[PDB]
């Protein structure tokens, strides 16, 4: 039964589980990871090595923070536990092919594992550019293994995205159409459709990578005609559709958990949500080239992306005040999961705004490759995505497990938490903005005082992440079952009970059309 | 008791043992490419084709034997099939990308001219004209096969879709032929590069589409469609055309333009 | 050729408890024990490669 | 266009059987006489060691390294030119 | 260079360079009000116990949340462009100088008259001379005459790197087969610094770049000197 | 929300004891591999 | 050569598949496939839910285009209400 | 005709930042006008311009392969 | 069936606290752990 249930599962709810515990772990890898990064930068000098143990690190942290742990928990984890819930839809459309989704991801880690066991690692960034990372700058297995990683985790996600979709479309009561379905089975919807878009084009791009690194071709070789820039044009153009993938079903999550704990039926402004969220979406896949405003790109060209990236400020902002007209008149909870997604509202606005700075391509000169785009993205990730997520989490375990956390506990972690991330990533836009570049293992002396700070942060948020556990923890060890929970009448999930039988909606739900 | 009309499926093995067998073919690609050995990659090869032959055994028996496919479950699968299509159009735009990139700002390695300095291309109105006739037509003897399974024609479906998997066939030997009879090689800079991952990815996913029609060849030989209810033909007519289109673009970009 | 689907239908309902993949007979389980055998054998194999290339050998 | 064909009223079976033989096929057939003709061996040109011609940044994983999956001795030279 | 516990950006160098700085002065200011405007909202509505729970009407305040932020975005993009496109302008150079990335050091070529090259590398920490500063220095400078519109051609003879000088505001890709142009004047004399902006292996730390501009008549018997 | 009272109630002193237990779980093993740091690269 | 030998639907749909189409050709929908019609909602004139148990979830979309669906649980005996518009709905098992 | 040269001027037909196809160019150009002149008796000083020129924009080891791969018989582009 | 119910729709027991707590300090500890672990394996090599 164990390994009928566990191994065999064509289960939402229990695939979900599966998901969130597998990003749960990821999570731990990613922050060991990212705590190497900043003890190599906490004092000038070398702690760890040259360049490439750091850089491997560095790669490491980023794969496993974005493939292994907020998108199985975002899309694996709270979708597949809630959107069929959300939809009164009996499990997904596909149960057995969403099971195969999930079980490609601890390969797809391991092979991420192997490649920095094996040779040297594989020191190339994220972005895994070439020559660095081509068959003489990191000759033998480490660059392949991570190219068979991301083939997997590609497999994983364009193959749930077919199944969310389908899901979504097909499997709703009848009388329920698009536009009574609740925001975060948008936010997901639009996520899938996303990375059914984007991820062939990455991994197009990265087979090249790998025939130019085994069979002999020259897709980005000048020697035979090709050209390093052909693969950054393929890797952007889907590694921005990404952190729109990465940010939407938070913005989901966010717009259910601020109309909760206001208190409100439903969110301000719905079809301008929806509005907003596909924008996004679509603006998502044109803007791909304002990472490459160093390249060498035509003036005309960089004209187009600056303006292209800086409209999606629009759609963006009309969720910002939405959400903001959501809290309007709320009779407010000052729940844990209020606070994660209040943080986010804040943080995610100031990295926003970097962003835009960034879209200014005469800016962007000085600041690429700089520490700034680092604070950019960690506010939106570190403390929009991953807030979301804690968000989330909180506010949904009691329905997943069917027992309450410590509100007061976890009020703690996220005090600990906020003071943790600011300091860490604050400080790092006076670095960008000084010349501080990005990817290095040690800094001119003048960037001393910056550096030891954002490192003394990220410590603080090692101590958030280890009481973290130990309360969840604790709620497993305590055992306060739920009784009732506010609101089920426009939170369909919380309607079937702490937690939901292994099968709901059976009998679906009656919805008449007048 | 349920009363909706979906398919809650069986507690399965396959996603678990195709994931493994993914595993084992990548690992097995990095043993070949690096290890000089075999191994892992035969063993993931065959597990992978044990997983899709249960599966989808599996699939059939869920449907022509207990009859879980209403119409809500084929809805559902319809638009399965086409994300997987247009995510697979998507897929081959990236090497259509990488083909324009190289071809319309041919750099100074080349001769700053495309085709290459010292590349021969092949003739397009030769085998290439032929491979296009081939598929085309096979185009038109699917669509035959489909109009005789819904009007309950079962000798004429079965000879429509024999011409179509035998045009299939033709097509693949006469790449592989044309393969061997090029006189420039997937080495052979930027031009074999696009020439022979683009093709050949193309022929991969003939013989994928030759292998499906092949499966609803054995499932009509043993009446398991009906002529409103046959699904699994669709999709593999709908993935047929869709190879198709993939061989025009390639003809009209790489054969004809890029020539 | 003639139509045989009513007797596998038959096979396929019979009341059973059979998981489907396992609802054709004896044969299931053989080539399922087949399949789940060089899936387990070829991963922990997999992992032996890892240990031997995660090492310099000279 | 119309192509400059033209025969419906309740599509079927029987009109595309019609085109698959009496259009599809005899395409495939004029293009196969056409293709038989026009086959024969072509004169393999001068070898001559271009840099962006017979790459080798890493040896194949079959045979000695150096040949190409489908070598044909005929018409692909080595990077050291045609084999003897 | 940047100097301790430095906020912003490296004072400017260059006429283009002083316009990033106005023109980043402007847009952080737009950043800081808004910023600050979506805190104090947040705080406000968080602050009272009286409430509005029935269901709002959204139409009439959304056009203000996208008209409002549309015009933002035109009042960010006009000086932007405008310095896009001045950066952009024809100037007629009186000195072509190219650079090649290596791992880990750059070479620099001067010939527009006679065959001039040589490498440039990180001065190690262990050989600094007193006052020189860590990770920065190299042997041999990069002396070019200052008051004049230079030419700098990038290219890289192994993996990607980037020539960057924050205070001229210069950041160009060095990528093997491709000569990417940018152009380069200095207000001043002095010595100017950078770093090596796209990694490129185990010593991307450690391959910076030093500028060092003079008098015409001081960097004509440099070069001459340098053969 | 609200809840029963805990099944399994966790005293004060068992959650010191979770959290220490929980906390040197993770300072524990990467403190000794980084004490040792100079002894690895010194190899 | 028009003949035959494909089976029909008629012939060969079995388990659920072929309930669902006998069921549709004698106008029945005891899988919920289609959307049921409402009633004018009244305590005289109240939605008749059908159930195979004695509760069944109901969602109300209480005016046309609401993007709010109002879901509560409808238990078997006296009729009860949306809570956001009043309509009347009632249970019938069988 | 008169020198007084500097450096390389801008090229209307190379305006953007990749100056590639300029350096490709002016070395087609000079060795083009070199082969001409040599051969009908000439003078390459009618040449000057276009190695000046490519002299200016080519990094050193473009040009020297590009003259290894000319005397080698290798040389792709068009003399 | 399945069990159903709050500690029996996961894959790990909660029926004892304290072999809880083991369980959960190996699994996010070894997740913990091992970036440490395999930085101290490169440089165990050169
Ligand atoms: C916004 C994230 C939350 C805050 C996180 C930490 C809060 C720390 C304060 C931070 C509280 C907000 C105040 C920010 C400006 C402080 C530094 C400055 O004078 O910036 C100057 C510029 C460059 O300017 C210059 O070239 C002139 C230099 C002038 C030197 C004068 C001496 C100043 C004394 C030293 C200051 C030490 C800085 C402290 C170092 C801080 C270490 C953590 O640098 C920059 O652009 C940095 C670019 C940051 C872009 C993100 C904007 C987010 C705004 C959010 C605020 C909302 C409401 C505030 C209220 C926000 C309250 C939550
Ligand atoms: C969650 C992930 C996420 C999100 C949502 C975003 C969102 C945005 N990003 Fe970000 N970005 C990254 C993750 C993300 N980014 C990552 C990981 C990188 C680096 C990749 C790498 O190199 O490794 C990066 C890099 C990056 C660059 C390249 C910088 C460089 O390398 O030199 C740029 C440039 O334009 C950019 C811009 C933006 C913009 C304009 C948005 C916009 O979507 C933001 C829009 C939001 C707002 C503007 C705030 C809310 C709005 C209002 C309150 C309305 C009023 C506002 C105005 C009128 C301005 N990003
Ligand atoms: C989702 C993405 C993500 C996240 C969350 C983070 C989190 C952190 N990152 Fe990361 N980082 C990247 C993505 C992310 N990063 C990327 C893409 C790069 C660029 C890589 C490249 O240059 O190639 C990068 C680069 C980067 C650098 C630059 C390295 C360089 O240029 O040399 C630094 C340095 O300080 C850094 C530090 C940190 C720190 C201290 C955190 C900390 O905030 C982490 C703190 C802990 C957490 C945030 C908790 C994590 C765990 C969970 C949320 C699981 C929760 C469990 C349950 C819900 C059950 N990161
Ligand atoms: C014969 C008719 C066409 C049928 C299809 C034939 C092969 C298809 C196989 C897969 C094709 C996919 C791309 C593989 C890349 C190269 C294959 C290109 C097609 C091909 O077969 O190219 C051959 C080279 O094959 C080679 O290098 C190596 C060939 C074998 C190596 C395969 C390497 C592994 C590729 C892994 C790709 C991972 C993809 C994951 C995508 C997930 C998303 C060309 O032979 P040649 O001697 O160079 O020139 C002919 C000279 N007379
Ligand atoms: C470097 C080399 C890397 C190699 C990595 C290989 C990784 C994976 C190993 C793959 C093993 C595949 C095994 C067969 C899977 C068949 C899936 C399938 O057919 O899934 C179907 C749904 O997907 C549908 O239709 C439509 C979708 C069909 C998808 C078929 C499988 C595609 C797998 C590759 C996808 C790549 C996409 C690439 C685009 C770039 C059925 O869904 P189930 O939930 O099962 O049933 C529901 C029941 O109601 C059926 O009666
Ligand atoms: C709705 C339309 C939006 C704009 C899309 C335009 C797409 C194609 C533009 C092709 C322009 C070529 C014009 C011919 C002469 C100049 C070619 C050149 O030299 O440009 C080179 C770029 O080439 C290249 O292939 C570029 C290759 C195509 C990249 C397009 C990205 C889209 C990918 C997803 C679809 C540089
Ligand atoms: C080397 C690896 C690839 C090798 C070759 C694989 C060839 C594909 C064979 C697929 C066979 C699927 C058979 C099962 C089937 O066709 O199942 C049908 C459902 O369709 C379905 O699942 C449709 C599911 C099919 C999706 C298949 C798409 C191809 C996937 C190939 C992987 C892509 C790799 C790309 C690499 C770049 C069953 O329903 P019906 O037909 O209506 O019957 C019911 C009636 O009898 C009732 O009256
Ligand atoms: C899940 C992640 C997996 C990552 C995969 C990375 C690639 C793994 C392939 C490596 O396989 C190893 O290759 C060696 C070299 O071919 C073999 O030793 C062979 O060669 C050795 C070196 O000559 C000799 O000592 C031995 O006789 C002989 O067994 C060894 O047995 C084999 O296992
Ligand atoms: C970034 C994540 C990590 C953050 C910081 C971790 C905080 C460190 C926690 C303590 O870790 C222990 O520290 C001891 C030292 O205090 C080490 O003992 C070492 O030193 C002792 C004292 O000299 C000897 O007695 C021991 O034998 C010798 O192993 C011990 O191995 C290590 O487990
Ligand atoms: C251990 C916690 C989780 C681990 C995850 C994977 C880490 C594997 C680490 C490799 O181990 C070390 O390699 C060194 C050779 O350079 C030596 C040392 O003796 C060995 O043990
Ligand atoms: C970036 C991409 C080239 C990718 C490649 O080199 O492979 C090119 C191809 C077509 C280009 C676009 C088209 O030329 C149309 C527009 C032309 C305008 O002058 C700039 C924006 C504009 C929208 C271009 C932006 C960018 O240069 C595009 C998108
Ligand atoms: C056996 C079967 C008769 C129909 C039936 O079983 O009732 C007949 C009808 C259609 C026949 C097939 C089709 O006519 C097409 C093919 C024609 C080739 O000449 C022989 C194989 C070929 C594939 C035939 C084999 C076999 O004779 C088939 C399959
Ligand atoms: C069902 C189970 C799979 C367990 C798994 O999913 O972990 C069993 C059933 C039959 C087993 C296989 C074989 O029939 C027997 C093999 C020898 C031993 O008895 C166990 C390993 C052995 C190689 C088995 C692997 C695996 O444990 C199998 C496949
Ligand atoms: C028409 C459509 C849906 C309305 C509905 O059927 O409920 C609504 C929903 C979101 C609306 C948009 C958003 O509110 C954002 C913009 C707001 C501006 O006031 C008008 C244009 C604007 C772009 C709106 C146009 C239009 O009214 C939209 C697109
Ligand atoms: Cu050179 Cu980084
Ligand atoms: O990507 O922003
Ligand atoms: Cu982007
Ligand atoms: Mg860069
Ligand atoms: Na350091
Ligand atoms: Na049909
Ligand atoms: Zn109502």
């Amino acid at each position: 039964m164990f390994i009928n249930r566990w191994l065999f599962s064509t289960n939402h709810k229990d695939i979900g589980t599966l998901y969130l515990l597998f990003g749960a772990w990821a999570g731990m890898v990613g922050t060991a990871l990212s705590l190497l990064i900043r003890a190599e930068l906490g004092q000038p000098g070398t702690l760890l090595g040259d360049d490439q143990i750091y850089n491997v690190v560095v790669t490491a942290h980023a794969f496993v923070m974005i493939f292994f742990m907020v998108m199985p928990i975002m899309i694996g984890g709270f979708g597949n536990w809630l959107v069929p819930l959300m939809i009164g839809a009996p499990d997904m459309a596909f149960p057995r092919m969403n099971n195969m989704s999930f079980w490609l991801l601890p390969p797809s880690f391991l092979l991420l594992l192997a490649s920095s066991m094996v040779e040297a690692g594989a020191g190339t960034g994220w972005t895994v550019y070439p020559p660095l990372a081509g068959n003489l700058a990191h000759a033998g297995a480490s660059v392949d293994l991570t190219i068979f990683s991301l083939h997997l985790a590609g497999v994983s996600s364009i193959l749930g995205a077919i199944n969310f979709i389908t899901t979504i479309i097909n499997m709703k009561p009848p009388a329920m159409s698009q536009y009574q379905t609740p925001l975060f089975v948008w936010s997901v919807m639009i996520t899938a459709v996303l990375l059914l878009l984007s991820l062939p084009v990455l991994a197009a791009g990265i087979t090249m990578l790998l025939t130019d690194r085994n069979l002999n071709t020259t897709f980005f070789d000048p020697a035979g005609g090709g050209d390093p820039i052909l693969y950054q044009h393929l890797f952007w153009f889907f590694g921005h559709p990404e952190v729109y993938i990465l940010i939407l079903p938070g913005f989901g999550m966010i717009s259910h958990i601020v109309t909760y704990y206001s208190g409100k039926k439903e969110p301000f402004g719905y079809m301008g949500m929806v509005w907003a969220m596909m924008s996004i979406g679509f603006l998502g896949f044109i803007v791909w080239a304002h990472h490459m405003f160093t390249v060498g790109m035509d003036v005309d060209t960089r004209a187009y992306f600056t303006s292209a990236t800086m409209i999606i400020a629009i759609p963006t902002g009309v969720k910002v005040f939405s959400w903001l007209a959501t809290l309007h008149g709320g009779n407010i909870k000052w729940s844990p999961a209020m606070m994660w997604a209040l943080g986010f509202i804040f943080l995610f606005t100031v990295g926003g705004l970097t962003g835009i700075v960034l879209a200014n391509s005469s800016l962007d000169i000085v600041l690429h490759d700089t520490y700034y785009v680092v604070a950019h993205f960690h506010y939106v990730l570190s403390m929009g995505a991953v807030f979301a997520i804690m968000g989330g989490f909180v506010h949904w375990f009691p329905l997943f497990s069917g027992y309450t956390l410590n509100d007061t506990w976890a009020k703690i972690h996220f005090a600990i938490m906020f003071v943790g991330v600011n300091m860490t990533f604050f400080p790092q836009h006076f670095l960008g903005l000084s010349g501080m570049p990005r990817r290095y293992s040690d800094y001119p002396d003048a960037y001393t005082m910056w550096n030891t700070i954002s490192s003394m942060g990220s410590f603080i948020s090692l101590t958030a992440v280890m009481l973290m556990v130990f309360i969840i923890w604790e709620a497993f060890a305590s055992k306060r079952e739920v009784l009732t929970v506010d609101l089920t009448t426009t939170n369909l999930e919380w309607l079937n009970g702490c937690p939901p039988p292994y099968h709901t909606f059976e009998e679906p739900t009656y919805v008449n059309l007048k | 008791h349920q009363t909706h009309a979906y398919h809650m499926v069986n507690p399965s093995p396959w996603p678990l043992t195709g994931a493994l067998s993914a595993l084992l073919m990548t690992s097995g690609l990095t043993m070949w490419f690096h290890f000089n050995s075999m191994t892992l990659l035969m063993i993931g090869l065959t597990t992978n084709m044990l997983t899709m032959y249960q599966w989808w055994r599996d699939v059939i028996r869920e449907s022509t034997f207990q009859g879980h496919h209403t119409p809500a479950v084929q809805k559902g699968l319809r638009y399965g099939m086409i994300l997987f299509i247009i995510s697979e159009v998507l897929f081959f735009t990236g090497f259509f990308w990488a083909f324009y990139h190289s071809s319309l700002a041919p750099t100074p390695e080349l001769g700053g001219c495309w085709p290459p300095t010292g590349i021969h291309p092949l003739n397009p109105l030769e085998v290439p004209l032929l491979n296009t006739s081939v598929l085309l037509a096979s185009g038109v003897s699917i669509t035959w096969a489909h109009h005789s399974l819904m009007e309950g024609d079962r000798k004429h479906m079965l000879q429509a879709l024999f011409i179509t998997i035998t045009l299939g066939v033709y097509f693949t030997l006469l790449q592989a032929s044309e393969y061997y009879e090029a006189p420039f090689t997937i080495s052979d800079g930027v031009y074999g590069s696009t020439f022979f991952v683009a093709t050949g990815f193309h022929g991969l996913h003939v013989i994928i589409g030759s292998t499906f029609l092949i499966v609803c060849f054995f499932r009509q030989l043993k009446f398991h469609f009906t002529s409103n209810h046959h699904f699994g033909f669709e999709a593999a007519a709908w993935y047929w055309h869709f190879v198709d289109v993939v061989w025009l673009f390639l003809y009209v970009s790489i054969y004809w333009w890029g020539s | 050729f003639e139509n045989r689907v009513a007797e596998k239908q038959k096979l396929f309902q019979e009341d059973n408890g059979l998981p489907v993949h396992l609802k054709g007979g004896a044969t299931d389980n053989i080539l399922y024990r087949v399949t789940m055998t060089l899936c387990l054998g070829g991963t922990l194999y997999s992992l032996y490669c890892l240990g031997w290339a995660s090492f310099p050998h000279k | 266009a119309s192509a400059a064909k033209g025969d419906h009223g309740g599509t079927g079976a029987r009109t595309w059987r019609f085109l698959t033989f009496g259009l599809a096929l005899p395409s495939v057939a004029l293009c196969t006489l056409n293709s038989w003709l026009h086959s024969g061996h072509r004169e393999r040109p001068a070898f001559i060691p271009y840099h962006h011609l017979r790459i080798r940044t890493k040896p194949f994983s079959w045979g000695d390294g150096n040949h190409t999956f489908f070598h044909n001795p005929r018409v692909n030279p080595l990077p050291t030119g045609y084999e003897k | 260079m940047a100097y301790p516990m430095q906020l912003g950006f490296q004072d400017a160098t260059s006429p283009i360079m002083e316009e990033l700085l106005h023109f980043h002065d402007h847009t952080l200011m737009i950043v800081f009000l808004i910023s600050s405007l979506v805190l104090y909202i947040i705080s406000l509505m968080l602050t009272t116990k009286l409430t509005h729970t029935s269901t709002m009407d959204a139409q009439e305040v959304e056009t203000i949340w996208t008209i409002l932020p549309a015009i933002i975005l035109i009042l960010i993009a006009l000086p932007s462009l405008r310095i896009l496109y001045m950066m952009d302008e024809i100037n007629n150079p009186s000195l072509t100088v190219k650079t090649m990335g290596h791992q880990w050091y750059w070479s620099y070529e001067y010939t527009d008259y006679e065959d001039l090259s040589f490498d440039s590398y990180m001065i190690p920490t262990s050989e600094l001379k007193p006052g020189e500063l860590r990770l920065l220095e190299v042997d041999n400078r990069v002396v070019l005459p200052m008051e004049m519109t230079i030419r700098m051609l990038v290219s890289s003879e192994d993996v990607l790197h980037s020539w960057a000088v924050p205070s001229l505001g210069l950041k160009t890709d060095a990528i093997p087969g491709r000569l990417n142009q940018t152009t380069l004047m200095s207000s001043r004399p002095g010595l100017y610094y950078g770093q090596c902006s796209e990694i490129c292996g185990s010593n991307h730390s450690f391959m910076p770049i030093v500028l060092e501009l003079v008098p015409l008549k001081y960097f004509e018997k440099w070069s001459a000197s340098m053969l | 929300i609200t809840a029963k009272p805990a099944k399994t109630p966790t005293s004060p002193k068992e959650q010191a004891i979770g959290l220490s237990v929980t906390f040197l779980s993770f300072l524990l093993p990467a403190g000794w591999v980084l004490y040792h740091l100079d002894n690895y690269k010194k190899s | 050569a028009s003949g035959g030998g494909v089976p029909t639907d008629e012939e060969q749909a079995t388990g659920l598949e072929r309930e669902v189409m006998l069921a549709a050709r004698k106008g029945q929908d005891p899988y919920n496939i289609l959307a049921p019609k409402a009633t004018s909602g009244t305590k005289e004139d109240p939605n008749l839910v059908p159930s195979i148990t004695n509760k069944r979830i109901v969602g109300c979309i209480c005016e046309e285009d609401n993007s709010t669906v109002i879901w509560f649980w409808l238990h078997k005996g006296e009729a009860q209400r949306c809570p956001s518009c009043g309509t009347h709905y009632k249970l019938v098992p069988h | 005709k008169i020198k007084n040269y500097q450096t390389a001027p801008f090229d209307s037909r190379f305006p953007n930042q990749n100056q590639t196809r300029n350096c490709w160019q002016n070395y087609l150009d000079f060795h083009r006008c070199e082969k001409a002149m040599t051969a009908k008796g000439g003078d390459v000083s009618v040449c000057e311009w276009y190695r000046r020129v490519y002299k200016s924009l080519c990094p050193i080891s473009w040009v020297s392969t590009w003259d290894d791969r000319r005397a080698e018989g290798t040389f792709p582009g068009k003399i | 069936h399945y069990e159903e119910g709050p500690g029996k729709n996961i894959p790990f027991s909660v029926e004892n606290k304290w072999r809880l707590l083991a369980m959960m300090t190996l699994f996010f500890g070894s997740g913990f752990a091992a970036p440490f672990f395999i930085v101290r394996h490169q440089l165990l090599k050169k």
